[PDB]
């Protein structure tokens, strides 16, 4: 229906291996803010709405 | 100064306080700048370009 933002991890052959939609939950939201896929414990300013 | 070989040193007779208010910046708002997002709205014709 409409567009996606996709977060995407690439592996040594340039190939994708792991991704994140960006509107599916809350928590790959700011993954998709900071591009980091398993981000670690600490507080993580300025996401926007 | 040190004194030696005596001669005609003036000494002060009376003193007075002076308060030397003396400004330091010292802080200033730490910022968390979102780019994205300033140089362009939620209009996403920007942020492929
Ligand atoms: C990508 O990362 C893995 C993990 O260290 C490494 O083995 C591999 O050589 C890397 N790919 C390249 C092109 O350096
Ligand atoms: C102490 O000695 C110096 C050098 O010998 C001299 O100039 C000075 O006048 C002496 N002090 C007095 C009080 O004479
Ligand atoms: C020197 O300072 C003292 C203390 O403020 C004051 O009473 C006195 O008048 C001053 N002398 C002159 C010549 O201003």
């Amino acid at each position: 229906k409409d567009i996606s933002t996709v977060l995407v991890e690439t592996n040594s052959g340039g190939s994708v291996f792991r991704y994140s939609y960006c509107a599916d939950g809350f928590v790959n939201g700011l993954q998709c803010k900071l591009r980091l896929f398993d981000i670690p414990p600490g507080v993580y300013s300025n996401s926007e709405v | 100064a040190p004194v030696t070989n005596e001669r005609y040193t003036e000494m002060p007779l009376d003193h007075q306080l002076i308060l030397t208010e003396q400004f330091l910046q010292t802080t200033m708002p730490k910022f968390s700048v979102s780019c994205e997002t300033y140089i362009c709205d939620v209009s996403k014709a920007c942020k492929n370009l």
